Parts: structure tokens; sequence; C-alpha cells
RNA sequence: GUAGACUUGAGUGCAGGAGAGGAGAGUGGAAUUCCAUGUGUAGCGGUGAAAUGCGUAGAUAUAUGGAGGAACACCGGUGGCGAAAGCGGCUCUCUGGCCUGUAACUGACACUGAGGCUCGAAAGCGUGGGGAGCAAACAGGAUUAGAUACCCUGGUAGUCCACGCCGUAAACGAUGAGUGCUAGAUGUAGGGAGCUAUAAGUUCUCUGUAUCGCAGCUAACGCAAUAAGCACUCCGCCUGGG
């Protein structure tokens, strides 16, 4: 019931036809749970200048999403999230909470 | 001369982190907090901006660690 | 970030750039009393009336 | 706790005259009437009001002084703890302060005064002297 | 998972208990056949060859799938039974076409998981993954260096592996104990963990029933001959100053290591 | 430790008066519900010894309200066994 | 005691927030030490100084990447929460506990608390790991009459992780639990309400935690609204010293 948010980035050289399918596959992970949103913004680059995690800029990408109740939906994302190469960072966060 | 918070001016609870440097005045120049005394500050309402800049410190939007 | 340089810096100028500004970088404080381990009730020996007795 | 309003009461009273004020506060009983209404007989407050509906209703009452706010009650106390329902004979129920302090006992046929629970061969449970 | 035994008689004192407690109920799948073998230790010349030994039963063994070369199917899962042999457990497998296929089991699977690789499956529990394919940082095991070649390496009874990294043709991996070999990338790897962890502490107070595992009892060198072993016997239980004890054979044993640093290997290999 | 939907729900079926919403037999609800609604959070990990308390003080709860459904009514409890029948 | 009634105590409702509350599941950086490593020379150590020592097998230091454990400076505070013990990188999971309002509702369900039960510092003890830095044990060098000590060089147990136990700590504030009463100057939270309006800034209310001090108060010291003041119910201790 609960819109969260999820910030990952992806080292920049990559294409849009990388970016749709590195979104949308978190499209799929949300079509399996089934707990999406209206559409997952997450793509948004404010702009990257620090190495956090040794990369100066890569591109952000912003999920936001709302999903179910407290239950196995959300906390299933992070295993799923380790496995791609192109992670440099996310986070996941409830709307107030 | 008020400069307190700068909760007034931002009146109120927007966001507390996806600003860059609007909220994060609250910056040293040295990568660290502004002080709760040399900015004075109401305690848990500090914390209730402090309780996600410690998130928007280290969230690769910001360098938490710096000089000068 | 880190410029490191005052406005058109001379020797003495950046000697007192980093003796003020360097001295009010807090980078001393933490470091002589993190000369040795202590133990977290004497942490608390440090968080007590130096501080009350610094603004209070 | 509310386990004792009397020597709450009581000791109530003596916050009020010892820290010398107007006003003390007791909830609505039929037995806290009557400590106002022996002793303010007896001259010891100046009121017998309570809040109008209310079975916790707030008995606030006027004190009477002696000169200057001066008190005129100093040795205030309940007698029967409630530990202890103090249960007395009636022929023999002592004088308090050799007659300088007052008595009140809850006997047979009510809750009456010194010489009236002496002689009258009426005993209860005692409450309060002076 | 230990259960004890009540200590009611003497032999019976400590008998650290099994727990069992999880495997599939019994009765091991008829056409799982392998047959029956015991060397005994003793060779083609067969004088004893290899030490004390023997004693066990006609330990009928299976064929587990020590490869694991097929491909992206439902590979289910359906029992998970007790190991005669190696001391993690075992998991019967039917495929789309009907087969009896049969795996190496693992610490939380379960039945009807049908977990496979094409490798086409993502990091979850049972896939046979190369290390081209698998991240970094991971618990696997099944790697060997011939690809399209199963079993012989760290596919480990016992606890099962772990992945430091990888670069170009190999994969530098830690096996146990310090250890890394960097093993070819695409060589087949199974993601996951061993079946049993505890059965490392099992004390079990017979010597008749370290017969039923069967191995014949150990000697020590001491008492024997100086016709026998190099603790030359003598007066009493003496002690022994002949540097370095060692075995009954000709070699030094404490210390040295005999690494065969003159191998098909060495550029493979860790600090220690 | 419920949403309003359950908590109100229950507080429907297990109120013998609308709107007593203080009701011991509602007291019954909420609080004979999360005890074995507690105890999926006791073997959570089995560890948190300060709901452990909350275990404690909720028992004591269920001592003062079966106490007190015995202890001063007793025969609206007495039809009213088959609520979950303690002991 | 018996029957009876009401809420006006308690709790349960509906609205608010709050926190290092617990327990798991993970993630990030700085920093230490180490693997190679640029390329160069005796260095560094420590104090009142050095021997300790390491190091020319030429390095520290400086160039980088890797590895690993630990812990997370301003945040951090007479701050909060938790009965305390205690709790602070970050994010989730399910998780108590209050307070503000509220009579919506039960109609005294209250307070306790021997017994019994649970939790619980700090070490250490069991099994199995993890093993950076620190450091019992011990060694070496000063030290002096002497040094089994303070200093230095190290350096084992041990510190950390799952997994069981002791039940003893200045447990403290050497101040039991419940609730009632009340001069004020005073902190700060987070609500409730007004409040000050063309953005400002004030007043009341509740639990919090100080500091001074009315009364009261003690042997004195001091306490004093979160009473060492005035009451009552549950418990407990205490009888001159060894």
């Amino acid at each position: 019931m609960t819109k969260y948010e999820i910030l990952y980035i992806i080292r920049p050289n990559i294409d849009e036809e990388a970016k749709t399918a590195l979104v949308e596959r978190f499209d799929a992970i949300l079509t399996e749970n089934g707990a999406a949103n209206l559409e997952s913004k997450d793509w948004e680059k404010r702009k990257l200048a620090y190495e956090i995690n040794d990369f100066r800029e890569g591109i952000y990408h912003i999920a936001t999403f709302e999903a179910e109740t407290t239950s196995e939906a959300l906390s299933e994302f992070d295993r799923l999230a380790k496995i791609n190469l192109d992670i440099l960072r996310h986070m996941i966060v409830k709307v107030e909470a | 001369r008020k400069k307190v918070d700068f909760i007034a001016a931002n009146k109120i609870e927007v966001v507390d982190y996806k600003d860059t440097e609007l909220l994060k005045r609250f910056i040293s120049e040295r990568g660290k907090i502004l002080p709760r005394r040399v900015t004075g500050t109401s305690a848990k309402n500090q914390r209730k901006v402090v309780n996600a800049i410690k998130r928007a410190r280290v969230m690769a939007l910001l360098p938490f660690v710096a000089e000068d | 970030s880190k410029t490191l340089v005052r406005k058109n810096e001379s020797l003495d100028d950046a000697l007192r750039r980093f003796k003020r500004s360097v001295t009010k970088a807090g980078t001393l404080q933490e470091l002589r009393k993190r000369e040795h381990y202590e133990k977290p009730s004497v942490k608390r020996k440090r968080k007590s009336e130096a501080a009350r007795k610094r603004k209070k | 706790v509310m386990t004792d309003p009397i020597a709450d009461f009581l000791t109530r009273i003596r916050n009020g005259n010892m820290r010398k004020f107007d006003v003390v506060e007791a909830p609505a009983s039929k037995i806290k009437r009557q400590i106002a209404e022996i002793l303010k007989a007896e001259g010891y407050v100046k009121d017998v009001e309570y809040v109008e509906d209310n079975k916790q209703g707030v008995i606030r009452v006027f004190l009477k002084y002696g000169k200057n706010g001066e008190k005129v009650i100093t040795n205030l106390k309940r007698i029967s703890k409630p530990g202890l329902r103090v249960y007395v004979k009636s022929d023999d129920v002592p004088k308090v302060l050799n007659g300088l302090g007052t008595a009140i006992i809850s006997t047979s046929t009510g809750v009456v005064t010194d010489k009236v629970a002496r002689q009258t061969n009426v005993g209860g449970e005692v409450i309060a002297y002076i | 998972g230990i259960k004890v035994y009540k200590p009611t008689t003497n032999g019976r004192r400590n008998m650290t208990g099994s727990d069992f407690a999880e495997i599939t109920t019994s009765t091991p799948e008829k056409s799982l056949l392998v047959s029956m073998s015991k060397t005994a230790g003793r060779n083609n010349t067969g004088r004893i060859t290899v030490r004390h030994h023997g004693g066990g039963h006609k330990r009928k063994y299976r064929m587990i799938d020590f490869k694991r070369t097929t491909d992206n199917v439902v590979a289910k899962v359906a029992t998970i039974e007790y190991d005669p042999n190696r001391t993690a457990n075992i998991a019967l497998i039917v495929y789309a076409n009907g087969v009896k296929s049969y795996i190496l089991a693992a610490k939380g699977l379960e039945v009807g998981m049908t977990v496979v690789s094409g490798p086409d499956a993502d990091i979850k529990v049972g896939n046979a993954l190369p290390l081209a394919n698998i991240p970094v940082g991971t618990l696997i095991h099944n790697i060997e260096l011939k690809p399209g070649k199963g079993g012989q390496l760290v596919r480990s009874a016992g606890a099962s592996a772990q992945v430091l990294g990888s670069e170009g043709k190999y994969t530098l991996v830690r096996l146990q104990s310090g250890e890394v070999r960097m093993i070819l990338s695409t060589c087949r790897a199974t993601i996951g963990v061993v079946g049993n962890e505890q059965q490392s502490l099992i004390n079990l107070g017979k010597a008749g029933r370290t017969r039923h595992m069967g191995i014949r009892p150990t000697v020590r060198g001491s008492v024997m001959n100086p016709n026998d072993h190099p603790h030359g016997g003598g007066e009493g239980r003496q002690p022994v100053g002949r540097k370095s004890p060692m075995t009954p054979w000709g070699k030094p044993a404490l210390g040295l290591k005999t690494r065969n640093k003159k191998a098909k290997s060495s550029k493979l290999i860790v600090r220690r | 430790a419920i949403s309003k939907e359950k908590k109100q729900e229950i507080i429907a079926q297990y109120a013998r008066k609308e709107g007593d919403t203080g009701s011991p037999e509602v007291q019954i609800a909420v609080l004979t519900w999360e005890i074995n609604h507690l105890n999926d959070h006791i073997k959570s990990h089995k560890k948190d010894h300060a709901t452990q308390r909350g275990l404690m003080k909720k028992i004591g709860h269920r001592r003062n309200l079966l106490g007190y459904l015995r202890g001063k009514d007793v025969q609206r409890y007495r039809e009213l066994i088959a609520s979950l029948g303690l002991r």
C-alpha cells in the first residue's frame, strides 16, 4: 500500500538499449511479486561528482514504487539487486520510514 | 542573524534529502556537519533532519569526507 | 571540495590560513585525545561536563 | 494511593494549614462531610462544600485560622490506619491532651465526640485527635 | 544437529547421537545401479599396500550427477536420501524426459525446487553455472579444471566452497585454509552449500562400531620392533629422541611438505 | 498489534455490545488474539526478551482479564467459556 | 459480607508524534595492519634518553591496487528510549512501551508482591569459526638496592562471530514499589490547545531530565517536584566491632 524508493547507479558508458532492460527486469521483479507502482521512474540522474564506491559519475536510477504491505515483496528485491554487475549503489526506504 | 535550523526558511518538512546544498548547507567546509551549537539547534527537530542527513551524507550524492 | 589554497596566498598567508582554518578544523583534538585507547566509561567522562563547561 | 483518603485528607489539611493556605480538597463521601461537620462545629475549618455532581466531588473547604492565618490544628492525624480498624471499648475511652484535644469515634449510634463517646457508653472506631 | 544416547551402560558412556532427523524416509531407488567394490586397500599386487582399513558393508553406491552437463529443464528434486559413502546427503531429480538423475544435496533445498542451469539461471541454490557467469564473492562447489568433466576437485563433502575472484582465463577461488586455485573460467559450478555440516562432531564409543565404520585399528609405532619401525623398541615405553619420528616407510613426516612443485600446476596458486 | 480492519473486525464479532470497545470480551479479543499472534514473534528468533516482558504484562493483563470476568462477573463468562477456553 | 448503581482510577477505543527499544537480514566509507608494488636510501621506535629492537636480504617513507577483522569522529546533548543491564555507519523485517488529546466503553477490572519465574554487567568457561588492531601470560631493554611494576619493544590467553553457562559488579544516586499534597527561578522533548500575523513570536497543558532554592528537613553534609517534607498499602533489610 506504500510507495517505496530504490536508488541504484550504473556506470555511464552503457546505452539506452541497456537501460530499458536494466529497468524492465525490475519491472519483472515487480511483476513476479506483482506489487508494482504506476511506473518506477528508475533513471533520474541528478548529478554525480563523488566516489562513494569508486566512481565519479555514473547514471542514477530512482525506482520509487508502490507495492503491497510489509511482506515478502519489499525485501525480496535486494537479493536480486546484488546480482547485477551494473549496480554501483542501491537504496530502499518507505514513504517516511 | 536568526539563521537557526533553516526550518522556518524551508517551511516545512521537505525533503530533507533530495536537495543538493539547499538542505546541505548543514555541511561544514570539511564534509562534516555544521555544529548544533554554532547553528544552535532545536534538538529533536535537528534529529528530524539529521536522521536523513546521515543517509544523505553517504548516499553517493555528497562528499562525506573532505577538508578545507 | 578541497581548494587547499587561499585566494592568491603567500607563504605566511597560507600559514595563517592553515593555522586559523586548520586550527578550526578540529583535526588535532580527537587525535591527541586519540593518543591512547580508553574505557567506554571514560569515553563518557569525555562525554561529560567538558562539553557542558564549553557551552554552559 | 487511593486506599486512605482519610489520612490523605487530614495530611492535606496539614499541607493547607502548615503551608498556611486557604482551601484543601476531598472527594465526595459522607464520612468527610462528618469530618468537616464535626470539626467545623468544634471550630477548625470554615467551609462545608463539595462539587455538586460527582461521586469524587471535591469538598473544597476554607479553614478557620488564628489571627494572622495562624494555625489552630497542630497534631492532626488519623488514629486507625487502614491496616488496623481500631476497636476500643466504650467505658474508658481515654482523654486527649488532658482534655486539650479532639476525639471522634464511630460508635454503634454514630460518629460522636469525645465525652459523648465517654459517658454515653457508646463505642466504635477511633478516628482522629488533634 | 546432534542428539545423544542416554548413558545407560559403560561403553555407552557418551555416545553422541545422530540426529539424522531430516532425511527422506528410506529405500533408495533401485535403478541407481553402481556395482560394489572393496579393494581393502590391497592392489593388483595385493599384500596390504595401504594402511589400517576395512569392515564396512556391501555399500551399494549410486550415480550422483557428478557432471550435470544438462540444460535448462524442470530438474525436479523429489527426495533427499541418506548417503553411506560421503558426508553430505543426496537427492532424486526427474527431467522433462522422465529420467532418474540425482544430485548431492544442500543445506536448505526442498522437493520441487527443480533447480537447474543452462547457464541461464540466477544465483539461487543449485545452479551449475560457470564462474564466467557467476559474480564475485559467492559460495559454490563442483568446479573442476576439465570442462565437460565433473567432480574430482573441491566439490566437497563437509563444507561446500567459496570464490574470491576471477580474471581472464581463470578464477581466483579459495578452497579452505587460505588456499586459492585459479580455475578455467568457463568450467561448470554449482552455487550453494554442502548437505550436512555437523558430521564432523560425532563421538562413538565402541572400537567395534568404528569397525562398523570399517577401519581395522591403528597400531602405535612405539612398542613395535626394530624390525618394524624406526621407533627403536627396548626398555619400557621409552621416549623417542631419534630426530623427528616418521613412517614405517623411509621418509620423515612431520614438518616437511613434499610439494612436487615440478607439476602440471603451480601457476594456479595462493601464497601457501 | 493488528491493522484497523481486523482490529475493528474483531471488536465487531467479539463485542457483546455495540461501541463497547473496552469490553472484557474485547480484551479477550485483542489480548487473546495476540497471545498466538505473539507466539509468531517469540518464535521469530526466540531472542527479544523485551517482547517476552510484553508477554509478561499481557499474560498479566489476561490474568486481570479472566481473574475479573471470573472475579466479580462470573456467569457472563461461564456462558462464554468457549471464547478460547484457557487452562 | 450480601445484593445495587455511577465513572469519577485503571485499562481498552479513534488522532498525533517520538526515539541508540529489542531481534534478525543485508549494504557503504574512512582508518589500521598485511600481499605485490614505483624507486630511493638508513632509517624508524620510544622517552628525560637509549638499550629494547626491527631493518642494508636497501627497506621505512613514498606511488598503487588487493586482502581481511575491528569500530563507525562533527551526528552525540543534563538528549531520547529501555525496569535496569544497556542501546549510535546506513537500509529493510516484526517488535514492544509511553505521553498528548479523549468518556467511545468496561464499571474498580486497582496497587501490589513472600513463593516461584524471567532478564541481566564485566570477565571466564563449552563447541565451532574468524582471526586487523589491541592487549593477560611471558620474554627483552631501561629502572634502582632491586623490578616479577609504571615506559619501550614485542607478544600468548582473551577481546569479535553463531552457539550454551555462571548470577556475582560503586547494581550507584551506597537514595525500594504504588499513589496524594504543594513557594518559585529555572533546562529541553513532543504533542495538545490557543498564540503573534501582510512572513515574526508568545501563553497554558504532560510525561522527561538538570541547577538554585519556600516550607519541611537532618548529626551535619544536603534534599526539595524527577523531595533526604508531609501520608497510607506491598515488600524487603538493620542491630557494636573483628
